[PDB]
């Protein structure tokens, strides 16, 4: 007797990986890194028009 | 952790081997906290002692006198269990199974023996070594001594019998405490040895304060004060006993000692002191009857 | 800027046998046996995954426990940095028990009925309330127990902040509770010390220690944008501070409810003891200062150690807080371990 | 580890800081918690209460306030002890030296004792400065409220005062495994039995409740089994109250939904079942042997971990 048992191949996806700053959305927001806000406790905008 | 790893002895069957990867998150009593241990030495055929296997006393007199460690990693050839004694209290978080009831987010959960709930239930047997493993349950210190207590009654109801103490409501659902069937016969043969001792601790301290209460403060402030607070309790209880029963200094003394000690090693025995509290985090805050469950050394 | 005596800061400004220890052990092979003969969004991705770099190059004073809740009963964002917050736990038993437990001449309907009306007053779902705040007892049972004004000044933080008909309703079950025999405690235990709330709407996530010191927690001046920290009794009212007589010790801290059985119809007293004695010596200097035994059973008290004050002296009594516009005599506690403790009252 | 330090005071003879280095392990009790501390707090001469020396049933009511404490180190000026009773939070496992005739076992929770056996070693006088130290002996937690059950009834027996003849039964002698020990019979002061009395009688009423009296009507049938198993024989003592106390419903039920007799055993379980404590100290230690050894011999060092 020889028998064998197979593994007939390993497949696995690439998670892949989507920015947001190459995308439609984008433009609907004015996007800034204010590392400091977390040490914030108020924030303002003025509009006078 | 300090971890200390179990020894599975020789080959063991397959089916055994996937027994023992089900165990992962069960407590286990090892009787010394060497790093290296038999498998044997854990296994409930270790608790024999008087030549039969323990009731459900003389259990919870093992399980005050060995250590729990719940187990982490279970590992052919090796099982890797923590002691639950061991480093210091509210740290080595090490995950538990919930058995029963939920297990709320606290509450210190108590091991108990497993003959309190479905019998059998949890021995899980291993047949290629021979040997076999009863997990005690975890529960709540609340509960667990709600229980304990509860089916101590029942027991004294039984011994002589003719508002069900079996129904209980936890939590969500109404909890059921009777089996039925042979059951509560087989709960019942268990306990048995503890229902007297609890039987007896009872009438042997009643009939020796109500013997020693009038047998003292007739020979100070120990008679005025007593008498005063006790005033339609104890001396209504001593005519009512004498009542229906019947009534010694150098006895009384001499019972008097022997009765205090029994008494406290029932209170030992008794409680159930928790083991571990649960303080869950990022966590379900309620842990489902057979989930892990996270758990810290000290109430 | 360097000293003259150098041996003290060089073990105070800032191991070798772990270096030894790997040294025979690690460093000798085959042993043993032998044989003879991308400005800033960059720069904070890169110092997380670094952060996950130390953390994970090493490895307990501390222990935080996290519950979600409504804001119903409690309130985190009434309440501050440092806080008692109790567990409530099962309000499916609206009296079940009160079938069983509660002695005859008992109107075991109360609880049901109290406690349903409380939940009118204020269904199951998405998530549950428990999380009872230590100022939320104070005002229920403000009126109740002896103190009043500086008691309910505290009553007017809550209804200001966290409504006088969940306090009322509250104060109800409270006392139900207490008529019936089961009482405040076996329910409402310790939960923590609030570090960090996290409200929703009516949602309420809330952090807080399961043990170990207080003042090192989020820190800084205040926990987030907010102000400072402490364990401050809350109450000029609570904050009984045993020790009238005393000698340097590690004052301890401990939750006694005390009650009323006829004597005053079911009273709910609720406070903190800070005196050095260790609860087998608690019991006993209990059992005097209280009148409240009122038969009118036998269970006046019962009590838990939340923990130590590993120092006697910051004991800081402040009538100066505000948790909105209310101002309260607010005691201070200035630091504090939490040891949970259990539950002992048996007479 | 929040260890206390204790200072040794001036110098005492160097005969005398060789009698300090071997308390290394031996128990000693602090009035209070504290880092900076007089090597006279923790002197018998501090145990004195006014005017007067506490008997040994005196002393378990002085260890019952205040805190053991563990030597762990002493050193030429101070002696390191870490407060069991708080700071037994360390990872291993103090160290405790058994004195003591008995012997540990593992997993015993071990309460602290008074001197107490006929042949004692626990002076330790210390001529330069005037202060002596008694050292509590360690002992199992069965043996201890065994030893405690004998000095209140001794005090007490003894106070009735016991009308009947001379001759009383011994109580001054135990057995633990072989070896009969022998109690220190000597003094027993008013205020010292009064108080262990007080608690003893104030608890054992609280124990009895309306549902009790429904387990008195099965003394009768205890006794049925007293003569037909052999356990359950041997469960009731030979000198057996209740055997004596049988030489009943009482209808009276509330409505019918109490459970009176889980309620009374409840009732019991706290008073009555809590008595080795509340008339002596509590187990804060249980031995526990990393290295596998199973006891610890007499005047061995016995690790110890936290609460049984």
């Amino acid at each position: 007797d020889v028998e064998f048992d197979a593994l007939l191949g390993s497949y696995c996806n690439t998670l892949s990986l989507v920015r947001f700053l190459e995308l439609g959305l984008s433009v609907a927001c004015v996007c800034t890194k204010f590392p400091e806000l977390a040490y914030m406790n108020e924030g303002r905008v003025q509009f006078e028009v | 952790c300090f971890e200390a790893d179990i020894a599975i002895p020789s080959g063991i069957s397959r089916p055994d081997a996937a027994a023992l990867q089900r165990c992962e998150g069960r407590v286990v009593f090892l009787p010394t906290i060497r790093r290296q241990l038999a498998l044997a030495d854990v296994a409930h055929e270790s608790f024999v002692s008087g030549g039969v296997s323990p009731d459900t006393l003389g259990l919870l007199l093992a399980y005050r006198r060995r250590f729990p460690a719940v187990i982490t990693r279970v590992l052919p050839t090796r099982i890797v269990a923590c002691p639950v004694d061991l480093g210091l209290t509210h740290a080595g978080t090490v995950n538990l199974r919930n058995t029963s009831p939920v297990d709320l987010c606290n509450g210190d959960p108590v091991s108990l023996v497993p003959p309190v709930f479905e019998g059998q239930a949890t021995d899980v047997r291993l047949e290629s070594l021979d040997l076999t493993l009863r997990f005690p349950v975890p529960l709540p210190t609340p509960l667990a001594r709600e229980i304990v207590a509860r089916l101590v009654a029942r027991g004294i109801r039984d011994l002589n019998p003719d508002p069900d103490l079996n129904v209980l409501y936890y939590n969500g659902a109404r909890l059921s405490l009777v089996a039925d069937v042979q059951q509560l016969a087989s709960v019942n043969t268990e306990l048995r040895s503890l229902v007297l001792n609890m039987v007896y601790s009872i009438t042997e301290g009643t009939t020796l304060i109500l013997t020693l209460i009038p047998r003292l403060l007739a020979l100070g402030y120990v008679n005025a004060l007593l008498q005063m607070q006790s005033v339609t309790r104890e001396a209504a209880q001593l005519i009512h006993p004498e009542a229906p029963m019947l009534m010694r200094r150098l006895p009384l003394y001499e019972a008097l000692v022997a009765w205090l000690a029994h008494a406290g090693q029932l209170g030992d025995i008794l409680a159930l002191a928790p083991a571990v509290r649960v303080c869950t985090f990022d966590g379900a805050a309620v842990v489902q009857s057979g989930d892990m469950a996270p758990v810290i050394r000290y109430p | 800027t360097k000293p003259l005596p150098t041996a003290p800061m060089a073990w105070a400004e800032s191991s070798p046998r772990e270096l030894a220890g790997h040294a025979p052990l690690r460093r000798v092979l085959r042993p043993p046996i032998a044989r003879r003969d991308t400005r800033a969004t960059r720069d904070d991705t890169e110092q997380a995954v670094d952060k996950i770099l130390r953390g994970a190059r090493r490895a307990p004073r501390y222990h935080l426990t996290r519950q979600v809740t409504l804001t119903d009963l409690c309130q985190p964002n009434a309440e501050r940095a440092g806080a008692l917050l109790l567990a409530l736990r099962h309000p499916t038993d609206l009296p079940h028990l009160a079938r069983h437990r509660a002695p005859p001449g008992r109107q075991t309907e109360r609880l049901a009925e109290a406690w349903g009306q409380l939940l009118e007053a204020s269904e199951s779902g998405c998530a549950r309330a428990g999380l009872v705040s230590f100022n939320f007892l104070v005002a229920a049972c403000t009126a109740a127990y002896d103190a009043r004004d500086a008691a309910e000044a505290v009553r007017a933080h809550i209804t200001t902040n966290y409504a006088g008909a969940r306090l009322d309703r509250f104060s109800e079950c409270l006392r139900a509770m207490v008529h019936t025999h089961v009482f405040p405690h076996e329910v409402m235990r310790f939960f923590g010390g609030l570090v960090s709330w996290v409200t929703q709407d009516e949602l309420a996530s809330v952090t807080a220690v399961c043990s170990g010191p207080q003042e090192a927690t989020h820190t800084g001046h205040p926990g987030r944008p907010c102000s400072a920290v402490t364990i401050p009794a809350c109450a000029f009212v609570d904050l009984d501070a045993e020790l009238c007589l005393g000698g340097p010790g590690a004052a301890f801290l401990y939750l006694v409810f005390t009650y009323r059985q006829c004597r005053d119809q079911e009273l709910c007293c609720v406070y903190v003891v800070k005196s050095q004695l260790p609860p087998r010596g608690l019991e006993a200097a209990l059992e005097r200062l209280f009148g409240r035994l009122r038969i009118t059973t036998c269970t006046y008290a019962a009590f838990a150690e939340l923990g130590v004050m590993p120092d006697d002296s910051p004991r800081c009594l402040h009538r100066t807080e505000r948790f909105g516009a209310v101002g309260v005599p607010v005691v201070i506690l200035e630091g504090v371990v939490w040891r949970p403790g259990g539950w002992r009252a048996c007479a």
